[PDB]
């Protein structure tokens, strides 16, 4: 039920790995790219941009998500 | 999607290539090949 | 004759520089960009990504070659 940017807060405060990546992949299996960049920026300290770029660009979606990679740069 | 299958059939970077020198760049290439492997459909 | 990913093996096992770059440029002058990524991954330890990506994208036909740069990152 808490799909309006609430479970992202739990994943961020969890401070664990391999948790936010599942939410990112679910945001791509179903058309929910409107919150992909938000989930990236919130859980930046727990994600790996190298695989995030691949998953977001080549895997199952042609998404840009440029400000995230700008912050990475 | 068939182009990726053709690239795999031509130059599949299988982990069997570990018989060569254990270079860090070759390990990174093996990891990239393992990450690209699920893309075959 | 060995254009089906065989001379690439010789160029990779040669362990020399300025050898695979000629094959990469030949794969761009003629429409053979399908094996460009395979040649990059086979000769990963012998190529320079900074000029490889430029030659593959801006200097010649708009090939993506993104997984190579992703592994570089």
């Amino acid at each position: 039920d808490s799909l309006y940017k609430d479970a992202m807060q739990y994943a961020s405060e969890s401070k664990d790995t391999e948790l936010a990546e599942e939410l990112l992949q679910w945001f791509l299996q179903e058309e929910k790219r409107e919150c992909f960049g938000a989930c990236l920026f919130t859980c930046y300290d727990l994600l790996r941009p190298d695989v995030v770029l691949e998953t977001a660009w080549r895997h199952n979606i042609m998404d840009f998500a440029m400000p995230y990679f700008i912050q990475v740069m | 999607g068939t182009e990726w299958e053709k690239v795999a059939q031509l130059c599949d970077f299988n982990p069997k290539s570990s018989k060569q020198c254990k270079d860090v760049s070759r390990l990174r290439s093996v990891l990239m090949s393992l990450k690209q492997t699920p893309l075959s459909r």
